[PDB]
């Protein structure tokens, strides 16, 4: 899940817009 | 658990900003 | 407006602290 | 929605609980 | 008043890099 | 109150620390 | 180390919206 | 104190409200 | 007054986000 | 500045990219 | 690791405090 | 700079300003 991903290795503004609605 | 609990206000601060007027869900996880 | 988007920022905050494991849905509308 | 609920008057931690999934 | 609750958030955030080791009071 | 003086007008790093402990 | 500085920041902005008008000591 | 006892274990909102006047 | 500076530290965190590891100056000139 | 410009109306993060180094 | 970029963040929120007259340049 | 300088241990308010224009 996000938390996952983005506090492994920096999520950039595209890889955060995915988990917009 | 704390350094993901810190992590994760970083997180939905910054959805929050790239998200805007369309908002998101946060689902743990 | 402005104010809102100040608003929802600290909005955002207080439901990841509320909301803990269950975590949120942030709609601004 | 919460914005209309909550960015004039306070809500509470509990009227947060509403906007949990 | 949200104005004064959001700024009450900013204020502790800044007491708190501004007291240091001392802390402080927040008393509304 | 800290509140009426620092949200009614601007306050210096200088003037919050009266404020602290 | 800097971490406990930084929890610390989160911290107090949480007991700013757990206790709301009762106030708190922060205290290290 | 708070510190010793919340940043190095996630403290809940009621674990925090032990820290309220 | 009180809040534009509020606004600011928003601001800033904005700028934060979108620059990274670039980095930003700020000026309120 | 900046601030005027930003905290009248709001700014997107595609705006503020170009004030990044 | 993301510990640098969350460390930032906080850097960015206390020179913005600090520089108030003239602002700050940051840079990673 | 400021990260190798401030993100390893605490910088004071006062080491801060070396980051002022
Ligand atoms: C909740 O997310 C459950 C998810 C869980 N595990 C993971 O997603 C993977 C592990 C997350 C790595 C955490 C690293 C974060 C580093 C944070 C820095 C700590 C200091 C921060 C100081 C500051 O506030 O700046 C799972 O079960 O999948
Ligand atoms: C959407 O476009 C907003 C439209 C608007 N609808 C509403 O405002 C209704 C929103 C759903 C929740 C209503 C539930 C009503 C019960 C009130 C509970 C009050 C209890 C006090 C405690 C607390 O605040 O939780 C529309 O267009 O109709
Ligand atoms: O990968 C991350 C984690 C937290 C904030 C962010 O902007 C990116
Ligand atoms: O009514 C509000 C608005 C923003 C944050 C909060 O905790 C409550
Ligand atoms: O007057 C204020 C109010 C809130 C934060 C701050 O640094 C100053
Ligand atoms: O244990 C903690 C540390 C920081 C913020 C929080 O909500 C809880
Ligand atoms: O226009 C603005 C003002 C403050 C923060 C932000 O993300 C945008
Ligand atoms: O050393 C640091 C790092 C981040 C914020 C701060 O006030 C000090
Ligand atoms: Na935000
Ligand atoms: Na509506
Ligand atoms: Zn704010
Ligand atoms: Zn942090």
């Amino acid at each position: 899940g996000i938390v996952e991903q983005c506090c492994t290795s920096i999520c950039s503004l595209y890889q955060l817009e995915n988990y917009c609605n | 658990f704390v350094n993901q609990h810190l992590c994760g206000s970083h997180l939905v601060e910054a959805l929050y900003l790239v998200c805007g007027e369309r908002g998101f869900f946060y689902t743990p996880k």
